[PDB]
């Protein structure tokens, strides 16, 4: 399948080269997979989700995304226009309040929630969790992410936006999950992207168009935007049977575009998420 | 404490 005039990041994920504008992908499109977006919520009524999104948990007075961040990330995973995996099932877990913040205790509870809740959902092609969030190093947060991964969920987490080594941030620094840095449309490391040995992969993160609340769209930047590209890619590849939740991060790194990025510090992987789709 | 903002 071909989506013309796609957001640059979608085109990038299906290309060996920067500078193209069509997203190419197998029409299976993540059908039969599930992606949990652990964030500020998801505006499930957005036409872009086509009934494939739903809120399943909140820790606040409402399950509504009153921020937009979670809706944007969910859109990059799985919206019809802005998403990588256009037929996946999206589940929202609102661990972040409408100011975009959450206590680590709440974030941990949300991760453990997903590890259990997947057993309540129909995800025959597998389960992914996208965590466009984080703060300073916490062994408890990292352990929660490790448990979620161990439970059979492909966990993708943001590296962070500190232009610093991700070793000092969580859940970015948990080795066993898929830690995602950000790039721009010219294949530069995004200016704010964290780096370091713990990064597994980069995805598009600067100037990413996706869904927003009030049935709208906008372009924003962050490792929060890169992460759902990788989560959606994992779901897509799992539907194709190319990999599993346990192995998808490694598979994505194995099959990435290698050496394309600039300003990658010595010791950080130079790997850009790529679907290797050949029509 | 938190994610990477409202964005
Ligand atoms: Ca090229
Ligand atoms: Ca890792």
């Amino acid at each position: 399948a071909a989506q013309t005039n796609a957001p640059w990041g979608l085109a990038r994920i299906s290309s060996t080269s920067p500078g193209t504008s069509t997203y190419y992908y197998d029409e299976s499109a993540g059908q039969g997979s599930c992606v949990y977006v652990i964030d500020t919520g998801i505006e499930a009524s957005h036409p872009e989700f086509e009934g494939r999104a739903q809120m399943v948990k909140t820790y606040y007075y409402s399950s509504r995304d009153g921020n937009g961040h979670g809706t944007h990330c969910a859109g990059t995973v799985g919206s019809r226009t802005y998403g990588v995996a256009k037929k996946t099932q999206l589940f929202g877990v609102k661990v972040l309040d409408d100011n975009g913040s959450g206590q680590y205790s709440t974030i941990i509870a949300g991760m453990d929630f997903v590890a259990s809740d997947k057993n309540n959902r129909n995800c025959p092609k597998g389960v992914v969790a996208s965590l466009s969030l984080g703060g300073g190093y916490s062994s408890s947060v990292n352990s929660a992410a490790a448990r979620l991964q161990s439970s059979g969920v492909m966990v993708a987490v943001a590296a962070g936006n500190n232009n610093a080594d991700a070793r000092n941030y969580s859940p970015a620094s948990e080795p066993s999950v898929c830690t995602v840095g950000a790039s721009d449309r010219y294949d530069r490391r995004s200016s704010f992207s964290n780096y370091g040995s713990v990064l597994d992969i980069f995805g598009p993160g600067t100037d990413i168009l996706s869904t927003w609340i009030g049935g709208s769209t906008r372009s924003i930047s962050g490792t929060s935007m890169a992460t759902p590209h990788v989560a959606g890619l994992a779901a897509y590849l799992m539907t194709l049977g190319k990999t599993t939740a346990a192995s998808a991060c490694r598979y994505i790194a194995d099959t990435a575009n290698k050496g394309d990025l600039s300003n990658i510090p010595f010791g950080t992987v130079n790997l850009l998420a790529y679907n290797n789709y050949q029509a | 404490p938190a994610p990477f903002a409202a964005a």
